């Protein structure tokens, strides 16, 4: 199974109608040349570590 | 181990177990294994406690929560149903019983079994109910490691309590049962079920 | 293995060009890896891609679209936004296209699009996430297709001599039904 490892490097803020999901810029761990735009449902800090499945998916803005 | 005789002497089994560098009476934290890098620093428990009963004031800082013992954390997440609220002695004894079962379940390291359960039962990616205009579709998010561990311990304790209700089995046996069906995920546990379904609807919704 | 696109610079827009140039060519040559020559005599910007520049086909095109976007009197920031995003395009209408207007009738018409202290144009953009340029008889729009369609709608409604209020109504109607979605 494809377990992608992520590294929350930059916190962008909070989105969603409810205002809960964090917009986050991710430095890929295994291949450090990939920087993904990811959404997180949970409390995140800087230099964190996520576990994604589709590293080629990006997220502009949330309603 | 060089024993010491006082006037009122400490029982020999205590002295022996703790001067043999054993952190409980039947277990040790020096043998604990984490699989992902995301769980390493959010599950971390390297201080030996004999009771899994700490006056933790970690509810004052959000990340500070991740430095409170995971066995004490699963212990306080046992205490969920409204009738058992405000009873930590019950949960601690029950966890000690569970550990007495995972040993006699042909598993040499109950602590690594639990940690591997926590590693296996935390959902990688999830969904959120984002607007989209009335008919709210579900955006595939990627849940945090902190909430991964949270949701893990949650699904575990809840599945186990939901199983141990209205059946003769004691809570420790369905908690060991859950933690072992989830230690190495078998799709016979509640937590692996729900994790796989959350990641499945997260997959279908992207 | 080269490629050469050459775009003419209008006289009017040239002075701000040689004003902000130093902020202009670096994101091209450095962020996109491209050759940006400038003939100040023949008023032309020259965008070349060469083999020593990495392989990205639409990069050069995107360059020329930056340049033409700024050429049309748009701002730097919005043109850089053009480099970044693909979904952003540029519409153009004449006023004579929608309704044949003579003299002062044309003049006033323009005002109905601008409004006192730009207030009306502002309103249209912010509710349609776009950038508008009010040239002479030409109007230019910059943004997403689904957006610039709406922008064209309300601006046309203005050019037909409909009162600004009505257009505000349609505007918040559309902005609501789209920001909702």
């Amino acid at each position: 199974t494809p377990v992608t490892l992520a590294k929350v490097i930059k916190v962008l803020g909070r989105t969603g109608s409810r205002g809960g999901v964090t917009q986050v810029r991710v430095e890929f761990l295994e291949d450090t040349s990939r920087t993904i735009v990811r959404n997180v449902k949970g409390p995140v800090r800087e230099n964190d570590i996520l576990v994604l499945m589709e590293s080629e998916r990006e997220a502009r803005r949330l309603r | 181990f060089t024993p010491v005789v006082l006037a009122t002497p400490i029982p020999e089994e205590v002295q022996q177990a703790q001067t043999e560098i054993k952190l409980f009476n039947k277990w040790s934290f020096e043998e604990v294994e984490v699989k992902d890098a995301s769980l390493v620093d959010y599950v971390q428990v390297r201080q030996p406690i004999f009771v899994a009963h700490t006056a933790g004031r970690y509810a004052n800082k959000r990340f500070r929560k991740a430095q409170c013992p995971i066995i004490e954390r699963l212990t306080n997440s046992l205490m969920m149903n409204g009738r058992n609220n405000g009873k930590k002695l019950k949960a601690v004894r029950i966890i000690k019983h569970t550990l007495d079962i995972i040993n006699v379940l042909t598993d040499q390291n109950p602590i690594q079994v639990v940690v591997d359960a926590i590693t296996n039962t935390g959902p990688r990616e999830d969904t959120t109910r984002v607007g989209g205009g009335g008919a709210a579709r579900r955006q595939a998010v990627d849940v945090s490691p902190l909430r991964r561990v949270n949701q893990a311990i949650a699904l575990l304790t809840i599945g186990a309590r939901e199983a141990a209700f209205r059946n003769i089995k004691t809570i420790a046996e369905t908690l060991a049962e859950e933690l072992i069906n989830a230690a190495k995920g078998s799709s016979t546990s509640y937590a692996i079920k729900k994790k796989d379904e959350l990641e499945r609807v997260a997959k279908s919704n992207r | 293995k080269f490629e050469s696109r050459k775009i003419m610079v209008p006289p009017h827009r040239m002075t701000p060009l040689r004003n902000s140039w130093t902020k202009i060519y670096p994101p091209l040559v450095e962020h996109l890896k491209l050759q940006v020559r400038m003939n100040l005599k023949t008023k032309s910007v020259e965008l070349r891609t060469n083999p020593k520049f990495t392989t990205d086909p639409g990069a050069l095109q995107k360059g020329a679209d930056f340049i033409k976007a700024f050429t049309l009197g748009f701002d730097l920031d919005d043109s850089i936004a053009l480099l970044r995003l693909d979904d952003l395009y540029i519409e153009t209408f004449e006023v004579k296209d929608v309704k044949t207007l003579t003299g002062d009738h044309l003049s006033r018409a323009i005002g109905r699009i601008a409004g006192k202290d730009g207030k009306t144009k502002f309103a249209i953009e912010n509710a349609t996430r776009t950038r508008i340029v009010l040239a002479d008889s030409k109007i230019h729009i910059l943004g997403g297709f689904t957006h610039i369609r709406m922008a064209r709608e309300s601006v046309v409604s203005l050019i037909l001599g409909s009162p600004p209020g009505k257009v505000y109504g349609n505007l918040r109607t559309v902005a609501s039904r789209l920001k909702e979605r």
